RNA sequence: CAAGAAAACCCGCUAAGUGUGUUACCCGUACCGUAAACCGACACAGGUGGUUGGGUUGAGUAUACUAAGGCG
RNA sequence: AUAGUAUAUCGGUAGGGGAGCAUUCCAGCGACGUAGAAGGGAAAAGGGCGACUUUUUCUGGAGUUUCUGGAAAAGCAAAUGUAGGUAUAAGUAACGAUAAAGGGGGCGAGAACCCCCCUCGCCGAAAGACCAAGGUUUCCUGAUCAACGCUAAUCGGAUCAGGGUUAGUCGGGGCCUAAGGAUAAGCCGAAUGGCGAUUCCGAUGGAAGAACCGGUUAAUAUUCCGGUACUGAUAC
RNA sequence: UGAGGGUAGGGGUGAAAGGCUAAUCAAACUUGGAGAUAGCUCGUACUCCCCGAAAUGCAUUUAGGUGCAGCCUGUUGGAU
RNA sequence: UACGAAUUGAUCCGCAGAUAUCCGAAUGGGGCAACCCGUCAGGCCCCUGACACAUGAAUUCAUGAGCGAACGCGGGGAACUGAAACAUCUCAUUACCCGUAGGAGAAGAAAACAAAAGUGAUUCCCUCAGUAGUGGCGAGCGAACGGGGAUUAGCCCAAACCGGCUUUGUGCAAAGUCGGGGUAAUAGGACUUAGAUAUAGGAGAACCUACUGGAAAGUAUGGCCGAAGAGCAUGAAAGCUGCGUAUCCGACAUAUCGAGCACCUGAGUAGCGCGGGACACGAUCCUGUGUGAAUUGGCGGGGCCCAUCCCGUAAGGCUAAAUACUCCCGAGAGACCGAUAGUGAACCAG
């Protein structure tokens, strides 16, 4: 189990990308971190295979990334409850997504 | 198997002794040797390979229960 | 004279009882091998069983010079 | 050291005694650190005396430490002492048979050495050709010159990739037995085991089943192709 | 001279040299007993302070070893 | 890089199944391990499938073989070394070699100790005690009794005699075999459990603002949780970010948990001579060789031996616990190491 997932909305709360929402991507488990849409981009210098600086997301440790209360705007922490589990948000209760 | 079939007797390890009492290591072997036997009960002959104690047994209760008395303990096998 | 393997294949004996067509499975097969490729720690002046080994000269497979081929 | 400031005494090997410093970790009371810890470079200052300690500054980028007590893997200059690194001899010995080289073209950043051609020289009962043992891809081709090659290298038995070994008869094996080995029935023997046939295994030998010449590939050739032969099974 | 066998460590083999038995032989190699034993040689690491010898006697399968005495030092009690 | 799988539930975890080439105990025969060659029954077509076929000990069937830590019990068994030389002695009933069990093994229920006072199976710990002894009386070796503990537990045959059945000799008698009788030391006997645990899992509290900073978990405020302030990770040192921790709840499988009477009471045995071995030991126990009793008024022991007294019943057997060990599995720890250290091996390691 892991308290984010693809498709999930998440706000970060530590690093230099700190206050800052988006959109879960990609989630590499082995690593524990994951692609947040619009945050962490790098400029990667590629040869042609024409060429030339690109941009992409880095990914994050998913210990900095909470997943965003459904009404208010807040990144709130979850839990599981069986109304199979079901994630909810600790702030609120309403369940997530 | 240098073993008695009547008694189970085998050779025993000891020592020489000098008369200045250098020890060293020798066998005690056994007075055995091959005998042809007329069985009187089963009217027929065996050869037994036994000790000179063996013979005494088998002259004092008989070829008859001195092969009956080695088969119980194991010593005709 | 120092007196020069064995068993089977292939032929006997009794006892006991030519023609045509198809087809021929398995493993090896490169390359080095009087050597830089093997045995010597080395691309080491050593060692390494068998066969072949042209022409002239010669008793000769000795010696000298040369072909094919191989080398500096 | 004696007396409580005075008197005496203070060169030292083997050796006896006293008092301390540093190091690693632990307990307790407490401190320091990204506003820069440990470690490393430089400088300055301290200590009855010393083992050592403190401060400043550069590097460094995350741990460190006072005091009291406790416990030790608790301190190097030498053992023809060990590991790793780097010197000296020294740009010295040497570059592995005195069979030998010269020129012109070529590819190329680059040529004494590589490719082609002309000349020269060496072996030629061999330094040529075919097998066995052993090796195991070194064979051919393209790319590469870091390392390897006692120099350089565009070259290589080097690196990487691709490719290449074709059998009714050849050599083995299938069959047979020798030395020897393993055994059967038996024999011997603390154990482990040692012996023991006409039996089986075991070639370096014996087989009543039989092929030779030529040509083609960058790399195979009694094997592929051509010609001309031979030997077993099997069905009509 | 080729191939394959056989003899194994107080054993083998030797036209005999104590030769040879895997560059090892008056007793191979490997592992273990095992850190054998060595009255022998070499070596033994921070600091300051106080004191400070012996190389003689006796005995010893002893003589470059050791035991006891003699001579140093700590603590303690006596004066000598 | 490429193509796919999966909310009609992929991957992943636990449990039970399916498949499982060749060698190897290797087991159809051979063999230079991973290869070659067969007989037999079936089915395809010079070949290829799919069966069976070793040996040895019991009654076709059942069994075994081989491998592998230490601990146990057996069979054999050194030397260096010490004795400041060395041979008795020591090292040592060690190293080592071989055989063979079990979760432990061995021992074990008095033919025992003791000393007129008593204790009663075995094993292991603390003492007794470096004592009594033993010893070229050298170097050395070295008990027991008694006391205090751990743990505790006791049983079964053979024989007298009775019955049956088989065999044998001649109804009798003997043997063998099953049933009944019977088991001693003060002598005795005969006759006259289903729940729990294990191997997957589920839930699991609580933080904001400012500064420094590349990045706060730091520092300063102000909150909150605590049966949770163990820890690891996160861009620096986090009770409140994540995985967790305290606590509570969970298994379709599978695994585990009377008088008399003299009839009997173990034979090549006890004991003995010769030669050895073990006992602390250079009377007691074992035996290679040669011999050899008695029967309850018997027999054995109490450190030569005799007498008396005391203790006990050999030559049949079985038994848990308290003890020994770690190839391994799970949970933990360390005033232990921190890459020339610590295992030879943190990586690629025999
Ligand atoms: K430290
Ligand atoms: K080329
Ligand atoms: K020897
Ligand atoms: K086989
Ligand atoms: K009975
Ligand atoms: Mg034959
Ligand atoms: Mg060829
Ligand atoms: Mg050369
Ligand atoms: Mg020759
Ligand atoms: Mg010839
Ligand atoms: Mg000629
Ligand atoms: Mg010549
Ligand atoms: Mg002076
Ligand atoms: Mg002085
Ligand atoms: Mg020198
Ligand atoms: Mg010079
Ligand atoms: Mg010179
Ligand atoms: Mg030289
Ligand atoms: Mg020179
Ligand atoms: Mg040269
Ligand atoms: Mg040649
Ligand atoms: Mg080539
Ligand atoms: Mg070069
Ligand atoms: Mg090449
Ligand atoms: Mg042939
Ligand atoms: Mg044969
Ligand atoms: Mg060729
Ligand atoms: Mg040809
Ligand atoms: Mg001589
Ligand atoms: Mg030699
Ligand atoms: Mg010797
Ligand atoms: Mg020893
Ligand atoms: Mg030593
Ligand atoms: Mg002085
Ligand atoms: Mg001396
Ligand atoms: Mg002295
Ligand atoms: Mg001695
Ligand atoms: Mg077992
Ligand atoms: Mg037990
Ligand atoms: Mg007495
Ligand atoms: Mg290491
Ligand atoms: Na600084
Ligand atoms: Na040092
Ligand atoms: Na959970």
């Amino acid at each position: 189990k892991l308290h984010i997932k693809k498709g999930d909305t998440v706000m970060v709360i530590s690093g230099e990308d700190k206050g800052h929402s988006g959109r879960v991507l990609e989630v590499l488990v082995k690593e524990q971190r994951a692609i947040v849409e619009g945050l962490n981009m790098i400029k990667k210098h590629a040869k042609p295979s024409q060429g030339g600086i690109i941009s992409k997301e880095a990914p994050i440790h998913i210990s900095n990334l909470n997943v965003v209360d459904p009404k208010t705007g807040k990144a709130t922490r979850i839990g599981r409850r069986l109304n199979k589990l079901v994630r909810y948000a600790k702030k609120s209760g309403e369940e997530i997504k | 198997s240098k073993i008695c079939q009547i008694t189970g007797k085998k050779a025993m390890v000891g020592n020489n002794v000098s008369h200045s009492k250098r020890r060293t290591k020798r066998v005690f072997d056994v007075n055995l040797f091959r005998k042809k036997f007329y069985w009187v009960e089963q009217d027929c002959w065996v050869v037994l390979r036994i000790s000179a104690a063996g013979l005494r047994l088998i002259n004092k209760i008989g070829l008859d229960a001195a092969i009956k008395r080695a088969a119980e303990k194991g010593f005709l096998n």
